[PDB]
């Protein structure tokens, strides 16, 4: 075929899970990490 | 037979239980 | 603040003191040696850790040590 | 422990550990806490053959 | 000293060993 | 303070940067009788004037490679400052006037060792207590 | 006792020499190979059994270990000889000859002359002479 | 003055890029935090092996729940031969039309993955049948992580922390650890072989609504208690058996034929049954020798300093001064640590030795890569917890030892000669590299020559030996179970080996890898095994018996484990520390682990594929190596895309050339030194500082990388380029030329 499809059931769950945990979520996930890296004590 | 569409979003909800679990620990132990 | 002791093997020599690049070591007047003098380390704020006073030494198994410990910005020698 | 003497070393922290060395001068001073000085016949590493001593951690050999 | 306790158990398993070379070279069965 | 006038030295890239200005910063001042170059340790070559000099360098080893270059000019007089960015000049080296290879009175024994280096303790001496092996309060 | 037949029999090493060049090295040591035990590839194998290479596995051991310790004990009785001159420093560089083939028709005989060290107690070193760490 | 980390004060006052990676590594050696008891120490050891739990049983809950959504488990159990498994599905929304092509495979309809991982081959030998048994497993394995979740939770709460006392109780850990832990789960996994996955092979279908109705044996649950304990032998599976129908069955459950069955090449599941039940009986016996305080029992304590033997004075066990070591071993918590990495790294090489030769799964034996991926897993698996097991030893050495509680013991007397075991580690190790590579080198040359019967071929003859003994009547030594007259074979008082001809018709079939054929070329590769456990035993010893110090440095432990040197000074002393010698050694066993299993691949690349007399003639010389196994099989590998097109190897063509790079890139953290890489990143941020429009800054200067970090960022790649590289050659040469 010419397309990603899935005969598997819920088969748009990996259509909207493979961008959100490799591409849309990590940099804010890399912002979270990032602001209790560079945190400042008092 | 593979398992029907309910099945996934049934095991979704589930694994939430090990999910703030997992956030109960993680912060437990003072990171 | 690398941490540089001094044991009571010294001979009083002056090498470790020529060799230190940042002045850290200097002599005080002791009564164990010949020379009478034994190194001390009051700038150990300024050990650059580079263990070159540790090369000078010539009492067998050193009298100088210099244990690397927390380094910071005057002990790792950056100029930015 | 006199001029000119073989002596082994009990100091185990040192390079000639149990080596026979020749003494080369003994302090009269009494207070500099390593008076003798042994000559060895080999090298530590990269450099000195004679080191300071005590006289409690030196057995002589003849 | 003469060992006792070294010998006796490196000869023991030597022994251990002469039985298995003795099956190898089919001496005994 | 700190005053003198700055060698003939054309600019140089291997100078201060951000944290000279916002951290620290050293100074060496030495006199010369004589208008001589010497090797910049940013780089380089500097011809060193005739009155009291002033340079300000990045950090304390570089002062000392040059103040051990100046000795090799036949220059032992180098007071080296450490200049905090309000403008507090504190005076290190050499600090009683002295220099350090040769033994004054009134200096301290500080960090110093009673024992052999040999007969330090085991780590499992000093386990789970806020001293390390060196420190060691016997012998 | 075993599948591996002597190279006379095998029908895999015959074809080793029935197609094969002259010159020196694939006609008469080949034919020497044939009392060799081969398996299947006409290969021939080295075997250990009990008496029929017995004395055919120990001219190997024998011939080389008589001169493995030839090296060995004129390499030791020369550094013995010339620590005993006080010169080992230099001697070392610069090899003395004259000594160093004294000391290798000493070690001709040596399996006759380390045993005459053991029981005298003079190869081996004692403990309380040898540079150790701290341990 | 930063917050991170929290755990050393030392280290939070960084002004460089160093706090962040040495933050990392240091987060789980709880023993050097700043304002640690050793009581909070092991709550915190208590509490994470909770949360670590919960990963494995998240882990194969994600195995469980791909394969009942992706993957083909209903279709694949009724042709297990004929038909790849598939681990789960393909979402990378960069492939063009020629990968969606290429990787739909197996009767799928989307693109797919085949599980090389074996676990098809597990469910279907237990008695897994249908999609919904594997998602209902899922779904517990869920909530049993998070019971385990929830008691790591529990116990830092502190009503619910335990105390050291409990802790060091290592009696009452030994008795529960081998009844319970062991003994009672061994029990009760012939508990499931027994009722669920016997009579699922049998063809009945038995599940929760069904195993309190029907018992699994028509003489049940009268049988044991009476002491008619040879009815549950009587009749077993016979011969023509076929797996998982009715059709040839028995009703045996514990029987003892030995060797496999006739149609999946496996064991039997009675065999294994009857296993778990002899392991239990024996295990649960074993976990009553120490005493907690029932009064009766052993104690530890006493065992290490008893010196009476019958009347007589000897100075402990075997005549061994074993004194102090109770609380040598019990309060140390590295010591603990090495023994169990040592005790996981042989079970684990004995899983791999095992699993190949007596494999215990159905029709495991038929997929070629399952098998071969399986191997190779738990070798390596097997050699970094070898080599974990002697840095702990190091770690114990510097961290945990002193000698005066220790004074005239079993562990002062290996220091007191340590000098004696790296001097004979290292002949050894130069004997078997002398005499391996060299009689290679003279294979090598003859063949290069012309006279390949000029080769030294020394035949195996001590392990053919082994194998004649055990029932290989193949070479025909005819002793001691190859001699049917022996009393071995025959057992002449008793007569009970009833294993014994089920085994000699495994060990004596040609068509298993039970006890292979050996020959000259498997002589030599045992001595380059030989040669390779001897250097990283002698690089790993050499850093724990040296961890206190030598005449280079005689203050070892007074600096820590990971130091870099001590400078310049006494010539140089880079690589030092027993850090670094726990560092070399990772090194030599991925070299060894590169031996072992380039030579178990190339061994049976050479019987699946047929042409035996491929290995048995060029293995003996190194081109044969280097010809036949590297460059021969690599040829349908580096094809996994052409100009012409890309077939279902491309990502094995892709990851094979991913550890290339990732084995090259550690190379520049090996060879290239901290003060190259330090006058150039000043020199960067020279750049940084005087350009415009760079309204960045470093909140912690740019610093490069430490000495003993770049050690283990340059380890880390050349394991990954290790791994990546063979693990796509022996899947990818594999499961295109089976
Ligand atoms: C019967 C009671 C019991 C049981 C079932 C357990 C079970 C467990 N304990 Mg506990 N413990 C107990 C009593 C018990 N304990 C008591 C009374 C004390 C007080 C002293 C402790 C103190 C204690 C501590 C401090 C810790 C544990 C831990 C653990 C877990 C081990 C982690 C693991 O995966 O194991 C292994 C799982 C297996 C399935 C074993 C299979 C793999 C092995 C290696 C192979 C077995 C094959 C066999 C050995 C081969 C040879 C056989 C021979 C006959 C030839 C485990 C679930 C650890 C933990 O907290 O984890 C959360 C841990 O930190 N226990
Ligand atoms: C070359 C040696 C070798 C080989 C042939 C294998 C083979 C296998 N491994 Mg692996 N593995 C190895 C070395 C090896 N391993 C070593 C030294 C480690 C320790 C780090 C691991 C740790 C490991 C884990 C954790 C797992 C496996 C699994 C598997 C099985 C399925 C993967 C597959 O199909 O093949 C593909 C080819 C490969 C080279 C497999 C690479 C798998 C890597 C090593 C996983 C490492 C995890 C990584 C460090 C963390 C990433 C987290 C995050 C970035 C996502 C397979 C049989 C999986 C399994 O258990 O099956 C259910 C699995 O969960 N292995
Ligand atoms: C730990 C075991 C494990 C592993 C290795 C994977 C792996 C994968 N899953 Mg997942 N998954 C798991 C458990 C696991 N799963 C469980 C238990 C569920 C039931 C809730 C799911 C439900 C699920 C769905 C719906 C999908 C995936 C998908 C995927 C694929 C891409 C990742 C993704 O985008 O989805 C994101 C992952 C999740 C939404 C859930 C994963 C979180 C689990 C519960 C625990 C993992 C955290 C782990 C313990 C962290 C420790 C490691 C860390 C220390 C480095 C990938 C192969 C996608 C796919 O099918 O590809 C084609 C897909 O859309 N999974
Ligand atoms: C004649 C001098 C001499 C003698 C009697 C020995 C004797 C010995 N050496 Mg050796 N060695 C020598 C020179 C010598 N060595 C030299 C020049 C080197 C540097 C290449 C070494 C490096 C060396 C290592 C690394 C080891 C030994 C070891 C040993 C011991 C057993 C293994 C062996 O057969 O040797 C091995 C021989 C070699 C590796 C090569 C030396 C032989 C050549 C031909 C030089 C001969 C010198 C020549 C006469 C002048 C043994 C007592 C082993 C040990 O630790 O003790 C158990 C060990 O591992 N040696
Ligand atoms: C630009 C290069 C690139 C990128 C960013 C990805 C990214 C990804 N690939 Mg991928 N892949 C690539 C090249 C790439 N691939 C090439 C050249 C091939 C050979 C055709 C493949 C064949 C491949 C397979 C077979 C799989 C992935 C999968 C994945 C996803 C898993 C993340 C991961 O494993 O790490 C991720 C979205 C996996 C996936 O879909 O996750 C569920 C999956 O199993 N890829
Ligand atoms: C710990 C593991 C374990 C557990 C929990 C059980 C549990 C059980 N067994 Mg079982 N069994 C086991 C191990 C185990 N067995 C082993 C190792 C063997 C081999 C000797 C057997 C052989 C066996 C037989 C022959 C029978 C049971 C039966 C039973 C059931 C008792 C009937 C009842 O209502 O109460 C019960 C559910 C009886 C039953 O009728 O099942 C419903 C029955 O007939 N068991
Ligand atoms: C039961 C298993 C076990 C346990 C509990 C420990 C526990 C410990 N080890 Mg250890 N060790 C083990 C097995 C184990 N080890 C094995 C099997 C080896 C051989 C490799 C080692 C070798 C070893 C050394 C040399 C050292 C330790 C140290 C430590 C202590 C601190 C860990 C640490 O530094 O922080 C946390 C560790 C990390 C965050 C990991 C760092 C990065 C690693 C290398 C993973 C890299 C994988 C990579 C990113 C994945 C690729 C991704 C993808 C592209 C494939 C700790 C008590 C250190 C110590 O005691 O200091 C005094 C120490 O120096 N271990
Ligand atoms: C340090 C030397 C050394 C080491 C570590 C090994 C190790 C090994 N050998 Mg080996 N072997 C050696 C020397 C050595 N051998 C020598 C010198 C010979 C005569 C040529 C042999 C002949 C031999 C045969 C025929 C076989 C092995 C085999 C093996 C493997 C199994 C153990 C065994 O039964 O045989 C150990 C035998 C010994 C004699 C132990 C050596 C004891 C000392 C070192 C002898 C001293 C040298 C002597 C004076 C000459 C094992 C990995 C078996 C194998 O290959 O498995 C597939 C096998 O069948 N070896
Ligand atoms: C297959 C792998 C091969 C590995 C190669 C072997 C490497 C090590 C070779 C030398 C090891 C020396 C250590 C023992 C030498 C040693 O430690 O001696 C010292 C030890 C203690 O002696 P005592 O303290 O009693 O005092 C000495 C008096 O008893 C003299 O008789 O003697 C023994 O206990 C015998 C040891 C035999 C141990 C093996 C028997 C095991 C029984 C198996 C059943
Ligand atoms: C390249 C190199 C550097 C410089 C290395 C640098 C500057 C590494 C930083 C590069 C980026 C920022 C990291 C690369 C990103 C990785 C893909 C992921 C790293 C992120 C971590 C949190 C894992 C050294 O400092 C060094 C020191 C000693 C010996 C050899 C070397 C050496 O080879
Ligand atoms: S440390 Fe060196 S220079 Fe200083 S007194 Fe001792 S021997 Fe002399
Ligand atoms: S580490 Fe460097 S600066 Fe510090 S005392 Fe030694 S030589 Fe001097
Ligand atoms: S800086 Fe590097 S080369 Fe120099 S002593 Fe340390 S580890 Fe060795």
């Amino acid at each position: 075929m010419t397309q990603l499809t899935g005969d598997y059931a819920a088969s748009w769950l990996p259509w909207i899970m493979i961008p959100l945990v490799f591409y849309i979520l990590p940099f804010p996930v890399f912002a979270i990490l990032f602001l209790w890296i560079q945190k400042e004590a008092s | 037979m593979s398992i029907s569409d309910t099945q996934v979003y049934i095991a979704l909800v589930v694994a939430l239980v090990p999910g703030f679990l997992a956030w109960r620990l993680a912060t437990e132990l003072y990171k | 603040s690398h941490t540089v002791k001094i044991y009571d093997t010294c001979i009083g020599c002056t090498q470790c003191v020529r060799a230190c690049p940042t002045d850290v070591l200097e002599m005080v007047p002791w009564d164990g040696c010949r020379a009478g003098q034994i190194a001390s380390s009051p700038r150990t704020e300024d050990c650059v850790g580079c263990k070159r006073c540790e090369t000078a030494c010539p009492t067998d198994f050193l009298s100088i040590r210099v244990y690397l410990g927390a380094e910071t910005t005057r002990s790792m020698g950056l100029a930015y | 422990v006199q001029r000119g003497s073989k002596v082994r070393i009990l100091r185990p922290e040192s390079y000639w550990f149990q080596d026979v060395g020749t003494v080369a001068s003994i302090e009269q001073g009494g207070t500099s806490r390593y008076p003798v000085i042994v000559r060895f016949d080999k090298v530590n590493y990269a450099g000195v053959n004679t080191n300071n001593f005590a006289q409690d951690e030196l057995v002589e050999v003849e | 000293p003469p060992y006792t306790f070294r010998t006796a158990w490196a000869l023991l398993l030597l022994a251990i060993n002469f039985i298995v070379a003795a099956y190898y070279f089919h001496i005994i069965e | 303070t700190l005053s003198g006038q700055t060698p003939i030295f054309g600019g140089s890239t291997g100078g201060l940067l951000k944290k000279a200005e916002v951290e620290e910063k050293y100074a060496i001042t030495w006199t010369s009788p004589k208008e001589q170059v010497f090797e910049m340790p940013t780089g380089g070559a500097a011809i060193m004037r005739q009155g009291q000099n002033l340079l300000y360098l990045a950090r304390k080893e570089q002062c000392i490679a040059l103040g051990g270059q100046l000795r090799k000019f036949k220059i032992t007089d180098y007071k080296i400052y450490r200049i905090y960015p309000n403008g507090e000049t504190v005076y290190i080296h050499p600090a009683d006037g002295v220099f350090p290879e040769k033994v004054n009175q009134g200096r301290e024994k500080v960090r110093y060792n009673d024992r052999r280096i040999g007969q330090n303790p085991s780590p499992s001496k000093v386990k789970f207590s806020g001293i390390a092996t060196y420190d060691a309060p016997n012998s | 006792n075993t599948t591996l037949v002597p190279c006379y029999k095998s029908p895999a090493f015959v074809e080793r020499m029935k197609n094969a060049p002259d010159s020196y090295y694939t006609t008469k040591p080949l034919k020497a190979y044939s009392q060799l035990l081969c398996g299947e590839d006409g290969l021939p194998r080295i075997a250990l059994d009990r008496l029929s290479l017995a004395v055919d596995v120990a001219i190997p051991i024998a011939i080389f270990l008589y001169t493995a310790g030839f090296i060995g004990w004129s390499g030791r009785s020369y550094l013995q000889a010339i620590k005993k001159q006080d010169k080992a420093e230099e001697k070392e560089v610069f090899i003395d000859v004259p000594l160093f083939i004294s000391c290798m028709v000493m070690a001709l005989f040596w399996p006759m002359a380390v045993i005459k060290e053991l029981l005298a107690g003079e190869l081996v070193a004692k403990d309380e002479e040898i540079p150790i760490s701290v341990r | 003055a930063t917050k991170f980390p929290k755990f050393s004060q030392d280290l939070a006052n960084d002004p460089t890029t160093r706090r962040i990676f040495y933050a990392i590594a240091t987060a789980h050696d709880f023993e050097s935090h700043d304002g640690m008891t050793e009581e909070n120490l092991y709550q915190r050891i208590f509490a994470s092996h909770f949360g670590h739990l919960a990963i494995i049983f998240l882990w194969a809950s994600g195995i469980l729940f791909h394969v009942a959504w992706q993957g083909n488990f209903e279709v694949w159990i009724k042709d297990p031969v004929h038909v790849r498994p598939i681990a789960h599905a393909i979402w990378d929304a960069q492939f063009g039309p020629g990968a969606i092509k290429a990787f739909t495979q197996a009767g799928a309809r989307n693109p797919v993955d085949i599980c090389y991982s074996g676990v098809y081959h597990w469910w279907y030998t237990i008695g897994l049948r249908t999609n919904t048994e594997l998602y209902v497993g899922a779904l517990f394995l869920i909530l049993l992580a998070a019971v385990f979740l929830f008691a790591g939770w529990l116990h830092l709460q502190p009503r619910y922390r335990p105390n050291l006392g409990w802790f060091k109780n290592s009696e009452a850990r030994l008795n529960h650890h081998l009844a319970g832990l062991f003994g009672v789960s061994s029990l009760a996994w012939a508990g499931h072989l027994v009722h669920v996955a016997i009579p699922e092979s049998r063809g009945q279908h038995v599940g929760w609504d069904n195993f309190l109705s029907t018992p699994p044996h028509p003489a049940g649950l009268w049988a044991f208690f009476t002491g008619n304990w040879g009815a549950y032998a009587q009749n077993p599976d016979t011969a023509e058996h076929v797996f998982s129908t009715s059709q040839g069955a028995g009703t045996a459950i514990l029987t003892f034929l030995g060797g496999f069955h006739p149609q999946t090449q496996s064991l039997w599941l009675t065999d294994m049954a009857h296993h778990h039940l002899a392991i239990a009986v024996v295990l649960i016996i074993a976990g009553h020798m120490y005493r907690t305080n029932w009064r009766i029992g052993h104690s530890i304590k006493e065992m290490m300093d008893s010196k009476t033997f019958f009347g007589r004075k000897v100075e402990g066990p075997f005549n061994l001064p074993h004194q102090g070591l109770y609380e040598t071993v019990n309060n140390s918590l590295h010591f603990q640590l090495s023994l169990a990495l040592a005790c996981l790294g042989v079970a684990s090489s004995l899983t791999a030795q095992h699993m190949y030769s007596m494999p215990p799964y159905a029709f495991i034996a038929k997929d070629f890569t399952t098998m071969a991926a399986l191997y190779t897993h738990h070798q390596y698996i097997a050699g970094f917890l070898m080599v974990g097991a002697f840095s702990h030893a190091a770690i114990f050495w510097i961290k945990d030892y002193d000698p005066e509680q220790n004074k005239g013991n079993v562990l002062e007397r290996v220091l007191k000669h340590k000098e004696a075991i790296i001097a004979h580690l290292s002949w050894v190790s130069l004997f078997l590299g002398f005499h391996t590579l060299g009689l290679y080198v003279h294979n090598d040359v003859e063949v290069a020559f012309g006279a390949a019967d000029k080769q030294i071929l020394i035949e195996p003859v001590f392990a053919q030996f082994i194998q004649s003994a055990n029932g290989k009547i193949l070479y025909g030594f005819h002793t001691l179970l190859s001699n049917p007259d022996s009393i071995a074979f025959t057992a002449w008082p008793n007569h009970a080996n009833v294993w014994l001809p089920g085994w000699l018709d495994a060990i004596n079939n040609g068509t298993n890898s039970l006890f292979l054929t050996i020959g000259p070329g498997d002589f030599y590769v045992h001595h380059a095994i030989a040669l390779g456990l001897h250097v990283t035993t002698l690089i790993l010893v050499k850093g724990a018996l040296d961890a206190r110090g030598s005449k280079l440095m005689p203050d070892k432990k007074d600096f820590g484990y990971a130091f870099p040197c001590d400078g310049p000074g006494r010539g140089g002393t880079c690589d030092i520390s027993a850090w670094d010698a726990s560092y070399l050694a990772v090194f030599w066993m991925l070299n060894t682990l590169g031996w072992v299993t380039f030579y178990w691949h190339w061994k049976h690349l050479s019987i699946w594929q047929g042409n035996v007399a491929q290995f048995n003639e060029s293995s003996t010389y190194l081109m044969g190596w280097f010809r036949d196994y590297l460059w021969a099989n690599s040829a349908q590998l580096i094809n996994g895309y052409n100009p012409y097109g890309t077939n279902n190897l491309a990502v094995w063509a892709w990851m094979f050339l991913f550890g290339h790079l990732a084995w090259a890139v550690s190379f520049m953290f090996l060879i290239t030194w901290r003060g190259y890489w330090q006058e150039l990143i000043e020199t960067l941020a020279w750049a940084h500082e005087q350009t415009p429009l760079s309204f960045g800054y470093w909140r912690d200067k740019p610093v490069a990388l430490s000495i003993v970090q770049a050690r283990l960022v340059g380890l880390t790649h050349f394991t990954v380029g290790y791994i990546a590289t063979y693990g796509a050659f022996l899947i990818a040469s594999t499961a295109s030329k089976f």
